[PDB]
């Protein structure tokens, strides 16, 4: 019966810290990434992901919070069933475990003219034998805005935080897929409807032949996760030909250190 | 051998200058202790002055030297000491001890030898030379260096000396080094100056060091002090330079150690004056006491302290000295709120006192708080927290006498001359950081304090209470009287002071490290006490020098430094090896086990977390605690660091962390130790992440690199990244800021704005003018690029920066600072990187950065350039370099194949005279001349030959000049080599060839015109540089001798793309042009080392195919074996040094038995490397030996030399060439060289193309330099890299050739890539178009600029243009893209030139010469200068204005400054017969007017000097002629004859005042006197004189006499005759022709006489009709005179009447033959 006898103190221990410490150690997953060998073993095209971006966005990210990255690229001049990932843009964003929030506008810069949109990439606190319905449902609306995306030619690639490492998982939607994504409010983890016959795996490959590069805003950075009330759907943005800026730079997180400064 | 290792921290005093060697202590007659309650008192009387001694007198001030008496202006006469002192300080440069008590006059002493170091340097004009010396005081606390610099600048102002402290850091601001002639400093900054050594440094000239307060060292800071003496002392050594050291010190025992410990010779320089000097007796109190516990102790301290106020309120003021800036006034307080309680605060002021309404008036009037409580009361406080003004006024009042207790803490003490009678030091504890705990206050802080009681003039006596725990009452008895001897700290200090030692290359082994040791105070004290040191006396007496014990402690240091990655220790042979993290440690001024730490955890993916925990774990913070009192506050800061902290509270490292993130956050904390602790940590991070900097910088880690930049930034600017970049402006309202932070928009957008939206975004109009400034004021830069291809796998980067701001020296001061960073497409790493500096001089310009990077195929993507401030938060810029639009220059063709054709015989030339050329040398030649003689002896075909140095391709050549000599009876062939040394060569080598044994003639072209015109009549082998034969080949349709060439060879080719390479490709386009007009084909042979590009130079030159070899480097005759080795090291002194030992290494391993050349970066180098070899060699126990010859036969040799090393070095085997060597000199080095005599030579860069010598091994020791007047290294260029590899070639000796090369590591690939390849070259006749543009328009092959298309397509660039496009800044090779690039080259040239008056332009497409033009193509010179000189010479200019004129040409702006002479020149400024206007001596054009007037004055000066003046000399003729022509042609008669007469005055070296017979082999002034007074005026009185007066008059010897015959058989003696033809049919406006007749007596028996001027002229004239009267030049006309000649001249009529002209005969070489005849026409 402590009234008292026994009292003690409350010592605030914020998450976002052991977060931040736990992101300085992910360079140690690059160098253990896996892809998964598809189960379809064939839908048309092959995507090869280059590790050099691959590596920058997994050192960029967190492990709770799930961040996206655009897909651009091309087909190598005499065979039009491999897609070359390029260039991944970065745009402003927040995430949760569950899901990203991205603006309406896709990006458009000039320097990406010759390209072509081939999906998003994201990461994934845990692997999943299935496609997220919120990834099935943020595919398909973003189909849905934007014609440029063909529903044959673009993927999601998940990027799992295994244990001391990444695995990498392919896929796209089917055409059922589309219809019951562009119509889902359900933004729970089992909405009516969904189903795995909305989707279907996509052969990946990594590579060291070439390099990809990333564009990123010209304006701000992309990580919007300590900013959110900043971050609106219809916020409107350019791209400059430049690295992002990993997940907890100081310029994502100004008010830690205003707030520190005020103390 | 049987060393042994040691425990140093066993051997330390682990209580520094508390440490008390003295077991006892002798108080002085009639001290008395007293007893009380918990204290006790110990009396010590006042002492009674010294009677006066043997015959001591006080020096008057006028019995000083009489330029020392300034020093002492306002000086009756000197006092004790400065009398007993003054003759050894102003009369010797011995070193001197002066030991004395505190106040006694030891800083007058100091500056009586100041003076004496200035008296060195008093120039006959009074001044001094402030340029020739410097002069260092080292004063132990930043506040008295300030005081220091006061008062010894007012001493000295007089003099014209700069007095000043060494302030901040000076990677940018060492400039005012330069102008302090005395630098007053710290020992640690002294250190840390000296430590960084290199070259272009001022430490050279320091001659005194003033040591102050020199028993610092029984402190712990005491080994800074030994570091620095064994460096200077030690130094005197290795360069024979002297340097005076003054030490100045307290009164302490081992004072005659100190003495040994300066060199000073205890009989002549040592002065020690006991306490009975001081200048007041002192009474001494200390008061010890012995309560243990806290809080009575405290109360007691506060009781005695009251006591000992009251006995002096109202009689005496009182000093209290506390230790802390909160101590003060609480004390003051306990004091003054004491004294109104026992009613006794009336006792400080009288009532009704004057003082009083003093104090009431500048209390109401000032500002402190504290300072207004107390200052009414007649008490004040007194420390660094509160304003200059507020403790200016607090030292006024107390020195008018109205404070009455002034509390006050140490640097009133050592900062502020203010004595008071009584002084009170209360409590003798202090709270050290770097302890991490309370210790006592060191030494000096004690005796200055104390030092302070007493007034000088005031009081009879003073008054010293020291108030301490009773344990400590020895010591303070002992340090006050006499007692407490000077001991070393340095065991602690050992491995990081022998690591700067080793960092500086001062110290390369244990033997070097035991010498150096035996210069520390330590050493000293070991041999005096050694039991105090940790030595028994039987191990002294078995080791009586320590011989044993020093290299144990030696080994002992090394052991450490070697454990922590310092140092490399080979234990067996005792050598120690440099590293880039010693280098660090020491330049930082880091302890060996922090870079240790680093080193351990550093790692490119370092998260900003791991690098503030990393700062945290730095070992200068071993001492730091977590204390209980503390934790709570850092918890509640560790709960909110922005910076996530992974450690517990518990662990001091989480301490620092939250201390230095609450720094930069600028929060204020509430622990006193916990202030003071963070205060510690920061004053420390600055150098700390410095140096983390450098590391990661320098590892290329580009991430890792901007977070640890950014951290120095953030510490020193006090807040973080996130915050807006304009807090660096001090002067904005913080509470402004803070609004444009909450409204969360970009900085960058603040740019576009204006007032208007800045002020509405902000809501503040108020300001929207003032922020618009301050964005403005922002550093900012605008970067472009233009990316040239030099091969597939290196991009040569042209980056321009545009400065994008305005300047404010109020904000950017003089420079702003930037680091380059070119990183790759990940930004991971740093590809590229160097500092850029902008001046303030230059904040308006765009500056040019041209740098390599690798690049690969499949292209990357883009690459990044950053441009980082060095200083500034959040101010960078980056330019993305995409590639997808890179057009990469095609892969290089397969070379020719090396055809396996049998050795041809010599007697395949079939011709016996022929054959006699070589078959004595060898019988056959090699394989490449074997297979290019069919094509080169028995066809015409223009032929190209690319094959590496060294593979015989000079006897191609003569092949095709043989055939010439067999087609062509005088057939005619000149022979272009790009470097004047190489000319040289083979004009020896080909005289004997061709003219000794074939008796045809060969001819070296000189630079002098018309000399070079006949030999290209002449001979039949004309050798000449580029220029030499562009001037001439310019005048190609005019000279016949110049078409009429048979065969024209142009010899290492490959130089078209080097620096001077334009007029190289000019004059081969050229000599194809004329070979296609004159339809008579000049055959071409091309010479080259190997190229890629081989077929495009060769289809320039019209080759065909099979007439190109092309021949890459596997297949150079003598097999080549290269090694290039990497090194780490990125400061260049200390990169030479790790390069010392493997150059040995590398001889003995390649070339133990064969000859070596070394090549070094700097003359000063090659014999610092000679002597380094030499030592290596003495130290090797396998024995190699470089001297071939007996020392008998070297003898001879060894006395024709007059320098007196390369004498010693050559007795051991080993010479060195560089440029300061007279040629004799360098020519018997190589006579020793070539005969075996000596083995090794080593070589400074410049000479690398006018060696005769060759070798088995060359090493390249380096590949870059520094070039003085951009103050910046420069890499070494390709070409001399390869002409240096070419030496390594010996075909009748060897059967290989090695060279190792040893660079920089990041410049490893660069020469992997273009020397196992061969090599590409460009054009870039695109930056060097206008003079010959010029040229052409002159000659009339340029006629419009459809003409200059057409001439820009027979060059090497319009080659060039369509295989490397982008090089030259085209995006295309379409034939309309490189139309639109030709025509626009075009027209910026041709707008240039019209522009500068050169040219006309007609209808904007026909062009055509201008006079201007003309002049500047005939004469060679820079259409710039003749523009110059267009608009500077008129009609009254004479002969200093031409002077004037001739030096602000663009032809000298290049030779060479340094400022190691400015005074120099100065001075020469003064005795010069013309003074220049406004003389800035930073400019080379006035430098150059002050050797011309040297030249004329017939001067000697240094031998740069004269080699300086040699190259003004070989243009200053073209020059004068050039202004003679635009004089003439404007018709300016008295400027033009003044122009004429300068022509002879720079060939004879003399004035026109001077006397025609200063012209006369061996004449002097004397002789010329005689010859004056005795009927002899001119040159030709002389020869119409019998020999008996002449040899009489002439006071000379015989051999002489034939020289001046010589002289006089040569001056010219031409008579004249002019008629005006048909003189009476003269019509006004009509044509008057006047015919002037020239008959020389006998014929040209030869050139000038000249042997002050380096090249040989011949005679040149003018004949000049003019009229005097109106200053008007009407006909002129040049001409040389051999026996007779006739000349027209030809003018316009006057108005009408008689008119009365004057005809000029006017020489260029000699002066007094100038003949004048005045004649009248008659216009009818
Ligand atoms: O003339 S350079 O641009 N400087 O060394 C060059 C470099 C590498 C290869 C050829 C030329």
């Amino acid at each position: 019966g402590p009234l008292g006898s026994m009292t003690q103190t409350f010592s605030s221990k914020t998450e976002w810290r052991v977060r931040a410490i736990s992101a300085a150690n992910l360079h140690l997953r690059t160098n253990h990434i896996y892809v998964s060998s598809d189960d379809i073993k064939e839908t048309g095209y092959t995507y090869i992901l280059p590790k050099n971006v691959l590596k920058k966005f997994i050192c960029i990210s967190d492990l709770r919070a799930q961040i996206a990255g655009y897909l651009y690229g091309v087909s190598p001049p005499d065979n039009p069933q491999v897609k070359e990932i390029r260039c991944i843009v970065m745009v402003p964003q927040w995430g949760t475990h569950q899901t990203v929030h991205l603006p309406g506008q896709l990006p458009q810069h000039e320097y990406l003219k010759e390209m072509e949109p081939l999906g998003w990439i994201h990461t994934q606190p845990n692997e999943s034998p299935q496609l997220s319905p919120q990834d099935v449902t943020t595919h398909a609306k973003i189909m849905a805005d934007n014609p440029s995306w063909d529903g044959e030619k673009t993927i999601i690639i998940t990027c799992s935080f295994t244990p001391g490492s990444c695995t990498l998982t392919a896929y796209k939607l089917t055409p059922s897929g589309y219809e019951w994504g562009r119509q889902n409010t359900d933004k729970g983890n089992n909405p009516k409807g969904y189903l795995p016959s909305h989707y279907e795996r996509v052969q990946m490959l990594l590579s060291d032949r070439f390099l990809g590069f990333f564009m990123v805003p010209a304006q701000s950075s992309w990580n919007y996760n300590f900013m959110g009330v900043r971050h609106d759907p219809n916020m409107k943005y350019e791209l400059q030909l430049a690295n992002p800026k990993e997940f907890y730079h100081e310029v994502h997180r100004p008010s830690h250190f205003l707030n520190f400064a005020l103390l | 051998a049987p060393r042994q290792v040691l425990d140093l921290e066993d051997l330390v005093f682990t209580q520094g200058s508390h440490f008390m060697a003295n077991k006892r202590c002798q108080l002085p007659d009639g001290s008395f202790r007293r007893q009380r309650k918990g204290y006790e008192e110990v009396h010590v009387p006042a002492l009674k002055p010294k009677p006066f001694g043997s015959e001591e007198q006080l020096l008057p001030v006028e019995k000083l030297p009489k330029y020392a008496q300034a020093g002492f202006e306002g000086f009756k006469t000197l006092n004790r000491i400065q009398s007993k002192l003054y003759r050894a300080a102003l009369e010797t440069d011995e070193n001197l001890l002066l030991c004395a008590p505190t106040g006694a006059g030891k800083t007058n002493v100091a500056l009586m030898c100041m003076l004496r170091e200035i008296g060195k340097h008093i120039n006959m004009d009074g001044t001094i030379n402030v340029d020739d010396f410097k002069i260092i005081y080292i004063a132990p606390m930043r506040s008295l260096v300030q005081e220091m610099v006061g008062s010894f600048g007012k001493r000295l102002a007089t003099y014209g000396i700069t007095v000043a402290e060494l302030t901040g850091d000076h990677q940018l601001c060492k400039e005012e080094i330069s102008a302090t002639q005395i630098i007053v400093c710290t020992p640690e900054k002294w250190d840390i100056i000296t430590r960084k050594g290199g070259e272009r440094t001022y430490t050279q000239l320091v001659r005194l060091i003033i040591l102050d307060e020199i028993h610092l060292l029984h402190d712990d800071r005491g080994p800074v002090l030994e570091a620095l003496v064994a460096r200077a002392i030690r130094n005197i050594e290795m360069t024979q330079e002297d340097v005076r050291l003054i030490g100045l010190s307290a009164t302490l025992p081992n004072y005659e150690d100190v003495a040994t410990f300066l060199r000073v010779d205890p009989a002549k320089g040592l002065f020690y004056f006991d306490n009975s000097f001081r200048p007041v007796p002192l009474e001494q109190t200390y008061v010890g006491i012995t309560e243990k516990k806290a809080i009575k102790r405290f109360q007691i301290m506060n009781e005695i302290v009251y006591e000992k106020i009251m006995e002096h309120a109202g009689k005496n003021q009182v000093l209290v000295f506390v230790h802390s800036r909160k101590e003060t006034g609480k004390t003051a307080r306990a004091i003054r709120d004491m004294c109104l309680e026992k009613d006794t605060l009336g006792l400080f002021l009288r009532e009704g006192s004057a003082s009083t309404e003093v104090l009431r008036t500048e209390a109401e009037q000032c500002k402190n708080l504290e300072l207004k409580d107390l200052l009414p009361y007649g008490f004040a406080i007194h420390h660094a927290g509160m304003t200059r003004v507020d403790r200016t006024l607090v030292e006024d009042l107390f020195a008018d006498k109205h404070i009455q207790v002034l509390v006050s803490t140490a640097t009133l003490a050592w900062g502020v001359n203010l004595p008071a009678h009584t002084v009170i030091i209360k409590g003798t504890q202090v709270y050290s950081p770097e302890k991490g705990r309370w210790t006592e206050l060191g030494a000096l802080d004690i005796l200055q304090m104390l030092g302070r009681a007493g007034r000088p003039q005031y009081d009879t006596k003073g008054e010293g209470i020291l108030i301490t725990s009773h344990g400590e009452l020895q010591y303070y008895l002992s340090l006050l009287n006499q007692q407490l001897p000077i001991e070393s700290q340095m065991v602690s200090k050992l491995p990081d002071m022998l690591n700067a030692e080793i960092v500086l290359g001062n110290v390369q082994n244990a033997k070097d490290a035991v010498n150096w040791l035996g210069y520390a105070y330590l050493y000293i004290r070991m041999l005096r006490s050694p039991t105090l040191y940790g030595i028994s006396h039987d191990d002294l007496k078995g080791d009586p020098l320590l011989d044993q014990r020093r290299l144990d402690l030696v080994h002992t240091a090394a052991l450490m430094l070697d454990k922590n990655n310092l140092v490399k220790y080979d234990k067996k042979t005792g050598n120690f090896q440099v590293t880039e993290l010693g280098r660090i440690a020491s330049h930082y001024y880091i302890t060996n086990d922090t870079v240790q730490t680093y080193n351990q955890l550093l790692k490119p993916t370092l998260s900003e977390i791991e690098l503030f925990r990393v700062f945290s774990l730095s070992s200068e913070f071993k001492n730091i605690t977590v204390r209980e009192e503390e934790k709570l506050e850092l918890q509640k800061l560790l709960e909110r660091v922005p910076i996530p902290v992974k450690e517990s509270i518990e662990e001091p490292s989480a301490k620092i962390n939250v201390l230095l993130q609450a720094f930069i956050s600028q929060l204020k904390l509430e622990g006193f130790a916990l202030m003071a602790d963070m205060v510690y940590v920061t004053q420390s991070a600055g150098r700390l992440m410095r140096a983390i900097f450098e590391i990661v910088l320098n590892r290329g880690w580009a991430q890792l690199t901007d977070k640890t930049l950014n951290l120095c930034k953030m510490i020193d600017k006090r807040m973080w990244q996130s915050m807006c970049p304009l807090r660096q402006f001090r002067k904005l309202p913080e509470e402004v800021v803070k609004k444009i932070e909450k409204k969360n928009f970009p900085f960058e957008r603040l740019y576009d704005l204006n007032h208007n939206e800045i002020g509405e975004l902000i809501r503040m109009p108020k300001m929207g003018k003032t922020i618009h400034k301050y964005v403005h004021l922002f550093p900012k830069l605008e970067l472009s690029v233009h990316l040239q291809p030099i091969t597939r796998s290196t991009l040569k980067v042209e980056l321009t920066i545009t400065p994008d701001f305005q300047w404010d020296e109020k904000v950017h001061g003089s420079s702003e600072a930037f680091w380059i960073l070119v990183e790759d497409v990940d930004s991971e790493v740093i590809l590229h990187h160097e500092y850029f500096l902008l001046k303030a001089k230059y904040a308006q310009d765009e500056h040019l950065i041209t740098f390599f990077v690798p690049v690969f195929e499949p292209l990357p993507p883009q690459y990044f350039i950053r441009v980082v401030s060095d200083r500034w938060l959040s101010c960078e810029t980056q330019l993305p370099v995409s590639f997808r639009h890179l057009i990469l220059p095609e892969k290089y063709p397969p070379p020719t194949e090396l055809l396996d054709l049998q050795p041809l015989p010599v007697s395949a030339l079939r011709n016996s005279a022929f054959e006699s050329l070589y078959q004595d040398k060898f019988p056959f030649f090699n394989p490449i001349q074997t297979q290019v003689f069919n094509t080169v002896y028995n066809s015409d075909d223009n032929v190209f030959v690319g094959a590496p140095t060294g593979s015989g391709k000079t006897i191609c050549a003569e092949f095709a000049i043989l055939r010439m000599l067999l087609q062509s009876s005088e057939g005619r062939c000149v022979y272009i080599t790009p470097m004047e040394a190489l000319a040289e060569q083979v004009y020896m080598d080909w005289y004997e060839k061709f003219q000794d044994r074939l008796n045809k003639k060969v001819v070296l072209l000189t630079g002098e015109t018309s000399t070079d015109l006949k030999l290209l009549g002449k001979g039949n082998i004309i050798i000449s540089t580029p220029e030499k034969w562009d001037i001439l080949s310019r005048r190609w349709k005019q000279r016949k001798n110049v078409q009429n060439i048979n065969l024209f060879v142009v010899d290492e080719v490959h130089l078209i793309g080097g620096e001077n390479g334009p007029v190289l490709e000019v004059i081969c386009s050229r000599m194809r042009y004329i070979s296609s007009q004159i339809e008579r084909p000049i055959r071409i042979v091309a010479l080259s080392s190997s190229l890629s590009n081989a077929k495009d130079v060769a289809h320039w030159l019209g080759c065909s195919a099979t007439s190109t070899f092309n021949f890459h480097p596997n297949v150079r005759p003598v097999p080549l074996e290269l090694h290039i080795q990497g090194f780490n090291i990125s400061h260049t002194q200390t990169r030479l040094l790790s390069m010392a030992k493997p150059v040995y290494h590398a001889i003995t391993k390649h070339s133990p038995k064969k000859p070596v050349i070394v090549f070094v970066p700097s003359r000063k180098q090659t014999r610092l490397t000679a002597i380094d070899i030499l030592t290596t060699c003495a130290a090797d126990i396998q024995r190699q030996r470089f001297l071939h010859c007996t020392e008998k036969d070297l003898i001879p040799y060894l006395e024709k030399l007059s320098d007196s090393t390369l004498k010693e070095t050559l007795l051991n085997g080993v010479g060195y060439l560089h440029e300061g060597l007279s040629p004799m000199e360098r020519r018997l080095v190589e006579q020793l060289f070539s005969s075996g005599a000596i083995q090794v030579v080593v070589a400074s860069r410049s000479l690398c193309w006018g060696m005769n010598v060759a070798a088995h091994l060359v090493i390249i020791m380096d590949t870059q330099y520094y070039n003085g007047k951009i103050h910046a290294y420069v890499d070494y260029p390709i070409y001399d890299v390869l002409q240096m590899v070419g030496h390594a070639n010996r075909p009748l000796q060897d059967d290989e050739g090695r060279c190792v090369i040893m660079c920089q590591g990041s410049k490893k690939d660069f020469f992997k890539k273009f020397l196992y390849e061969p090599l590409p070259v460009e054009s870039h006749l695109d930056h060097c178009m206008h003079d010959h543009f010029n040229a052409e328009i002159v000659t009339k092959t340029i006629e419009n600029k459809q003409d200059a298309v057409d001439y820009l397509t027979w060059t090497f660039l319009y080659r060039r243009m369509t295989q490397n496009p982008n090089y030259y800044n085209l995006q295309g090779i379409s034939h309309r893209h490189l139309s639109d690039h030709l025509s626009e080259l075009v027209e910026q040239t041709l707008s240039d030139l019209e522009q500068s008056k050169c040219i006309s332009i007609e209808d904007e497409m026909d062009v055509a010469p201008l006079n201007l033009g003309m002049i500047a193509a005939y004469y060679y010179i820079n259409y710039t200068t003749i523009e110059l000189f267009s608009m500077s010479l008129n009609a009254k200019t004479k002969v200093r204005g031409l002077i004037e004129i001739i030096s602000n040409a663009a032809e000298y702006e290049n030779i060479p400054i340094r400022h190691h002479e400015d005074n120099l020149l100065r001075q020469l400024a003064q005795k010069v017969p013309h003074k220049l206007n406004n003389p800035k001596f930073n400019d080379p054009h006035v430098k150059t007017n002050l050797l011309l007037q040297a030249h004329l004055s017939r001067m000697q000066l240094s031998a740069e000097l004269q080699s300086d003046t040699e190259e003004i000399l070989s243009k200053a003729i073209r020059l004068i002629q050039a202004c003679v022509d635009v004089l003439s042609s404007n018709g300016w008669l008295s400027p033009a004859l003044a122009a004429m007469e300068l022509a002879q005055m720079v060939t004879q070296a003399m004035w026109s005042k001077d006397s025609y017979l200063k012209q006369l082999p061996h004449f002097t002034s004397e002789h010329i006197k005689r010859c004056t007074d005795k009927g002899v005026e001119s040159v030709f009185d002389i020869m119409e004189m019998e020999d008996e007066e002449r040899n009489a008059l002439l006071q000379l010897t015989d051999s002489q006499i034939a020289d001046v015959a010589r002289f006089c058989n040569r001056y010219p003696n031409i008579e004249l005759s002019y008629e005006v033809v048909d003189k009476d049919s003269i019509r006004s406006g009509g044509p008057v022709v006047v015919l002037v007749q020239l008959e020389r007596e006998e014929e040209v028996t030869g050139p000038v006489i000249a042997p002050l001027f380096p090249q040989k002229r011949e005679e040149g004239w003018w004949v000049v009709i003019g009229d005097a009267k109106s200053n008007s030049l009407i006909s002129i006309k040049r001409l040389t005179l051999q026996q007779k000649a006739k000349v027209k001249l030809d003018f316009v009529a006057p108005a009408t009447g008689a008119h009365n002209y004057t005809l000029y005969f006017m020489s260029d070489a000699y002066m007094g033959c100038d003949q004048e005849y005045k004649f009248s026409v008659d216009v009818k």
